[PDB]
């Protein structure tokens, strides 16, 4: 009943302020990055739609801003994301998270490529809303390179815009 | 079949009885599951000699649909097992690779991240080569999208198994070059990454009219950022070798791309985290490019009006002093090795 406000008012703004601004962000130490990742996943794994969307946005922000700080922590993150996909934690916008992962090709994309390609796409679609996202992900997987990343500025702008949109949608 | 249930219960409680049950499973399978693999995957978490006996059952079963998921999970063991089990896992993978598609790339992402011994991933690549026609794309994916500490071993193995990648002296390759060059900027074996990236750029990147505009623009932007990053590096023996080899390769490639594709060369140097800081960074990048005589009179006439207009408009009126030490360093004939006179400048 208070994690949503923390995610949308403190955690996401904090990660945006600290991680962005430079290629490397040594302001935050490794234990703090671990704690933030645990907090986000605990909002995710052990859910409301808006809460899930905020959690996934925070997960994207932490993955991108704190990519270097994560270091040897990609296999566990891949396992957690695989569990999220198996549980259908997001329900909606989980496909948006996977589409983001495929777009940015973040270090977890190489680990999650087999599950998304051979396994996840094998499962039939339920609704047209998820069908469109699944088709977009499949198109982005093969025969589509689209090198979008550029000095992390576009990603941070996207995160800030999505945060503003979600903040405006929550109060309304 | 009750032995499987006993094994599951023992695992839930926790090789006295589990090892004996695994041996029973192996000897039962040898004489002649689908329902057994649910505990076989759990055997990976069971272990945290004994691991060799655990994987001997899998080695018996593999020659004996879902098999496509078998290697990755087994390869996943490399990320949790103690260091001594890595050799046994590599040996089992090599031995049982004969009965053994993209997941193998992700395999390297593990094998090149947790195992410090070159021999492990070298043998993995050797056994993948005999069953994968194009293993270079796996390493390209690893370098382009994987994190650091995975890029160095992947680059080293890529250059080891492909001696043709050394010049005398498509999209995935461009992304790999971009990542390899970004490694140097992130650093500011770090210099080895820059050296290998420049070698690969000279080898398998020839600008032409057939090159996609976006790919060439990204490549040139990363080249300029890498030049700026390498400018401030300290001068050591490796530093001296880098600073001596770079005019031979990077300057030559920039000259070639400018001669062939001038539009991208101009577009990359245009001004296009604060706006003032970004303009200062771009101006410093141009100033760093200047000593290598990359900028000709055409480049100057094409880029300087836009930079001055951006300074006049985008930058506020805070005395503009922040840019002074840059601009005063770019508009001096003595400071810059440009053959430009006052009329030309």
């Amino acid at each position: 009943e208070r994690r949503e406000g923390m995610l949308l008012n403190l955690l996401i703004p904090f990660v945006l302020t600290v991680g962005s601004g430079s290629k490397d962000s040594p302001w935050l130490e490794q234990p703090e990055v671990q704690l933030l990742l645990q907090t986000v996943i605990n909002v995710l794994l052990p859910l409301a739609e808006s809460t899930s969307q905020a959690a996934y946005l925070a997960l994207k922000v932490i993955l991108v801003c704190f990519e270097r700080q994560l270091g040897s922590q990609w296999y566990w993150l891949s396992l957690q994301v695989k569990e999220m996909a198996l549980r259908k934690v997001g329900g909606l916008a989980l496909w948006d998270f996977l589409d983001f992962i495929v777009r940015t090709r973040i270090p977890i994309f190489v680990l999650l490529r087999p599950f998304i390609q051979c396994k996840l796409l094998a499962q039939p679609a339920e609704n047209h809303e998820e069908l469109s996202a699944r088709q977009h992900i499949s198109d982005q997987l093969e025969r589509r390179f689209i090198p979008r990343p550029l000095c992390k500025s576009s990603l941070i702008a996207e995160f800030n815009s999505e945060l503003k949109i979600l903040k405006e949608a929550v109060h309304s | 079949a009750s032995k499987i249930r006993y094994l599951q219960e023992y695992h839930n409680r926790v090789g006295t009885d589990i090892a004996n049950t695994l041996k029973y499973f192996s000897q039962t399978l040898l004489s002649v599951y689908q329902g057994l693999y649910v505990t076989l995957v759990t055997l990976l978490d069971l272990v945290p000699d004994l691991g060799q006996s655990i994987f001997y059952t899998t080695t018996c079963l593999l020659p004996f649909d879902v098999l496509s998921t078998l290697p990755y999970t087994m390869i996943s063991t490399l990320a949790t097992f103690p260091p001594f089990l890595h050799k046994d896992i590599i040996e089992y993978l090599s031995t049982s690779f004969l009965p053994m598609n993209l997941s193998a790339s992700s395999m390297l992402m593990i094998a090149m991240q947790y195992t410090s011994n070159p021999v492990y991933h070298c043998q993995l690549l050797e056994c993948l080569m005999k069953y994968k026609q194009e293993v270079w794309k796996d390493l390209l994916y690893v370098i382009a999208y994987g994190p650091s500490q995975v890029k160095p071993p992947a680059v080293q193995m890529l250059f080891h198994y492909w001696p043709n990648l050394k010049p005398p002296g498509l999209v995935c390759a461009v992304e790999a070059v971009i990542s390899l060059l970004k490694e140097a900027e992130f650093h500011a074996d770090q210099r080895l990454l820059s050296q290998f990236g420049i070698w690969f750029l000279v080898s398998l990147c020839t600008p032409s009219e057939n090159t996609p505009t976006e790919s060439l623009a990204r490549l040139v932007a990363m080249v300029f950022q890498w030049f700026h990053s390498t400018a401030y590096m300290m001068d050591d023996e490796v530093g001296s070798l880098v600073e001596k080899l770079k005019p031979q390769f990077v300057t030559k490639w920039l000259k070639t791309v400018c001669d062939v594709r001038f539009d991208v060369m101009v577009m990359c140097l245009l001004p296009k985290c604060s706006t003032v800081t970004q303009l200062k960074e771009g101006l410093n990048r141009i100033l760093c490019l200047i000593p290598y005589n990359v900028i000709s009179q055409s480049v100057w006439e094409c880029i300087m009006p836009e930079w001055l207009e951006a300074i006049r408009t985008e930058v506020p009126d805070n005395q503009l002093k922040e840019f002074r030490e840059v601009l005063s360093k770019m508009f001096d004939i003595e400071l810059c090795p440009l053959p430009f006179s006052m009329e030309e400048m």
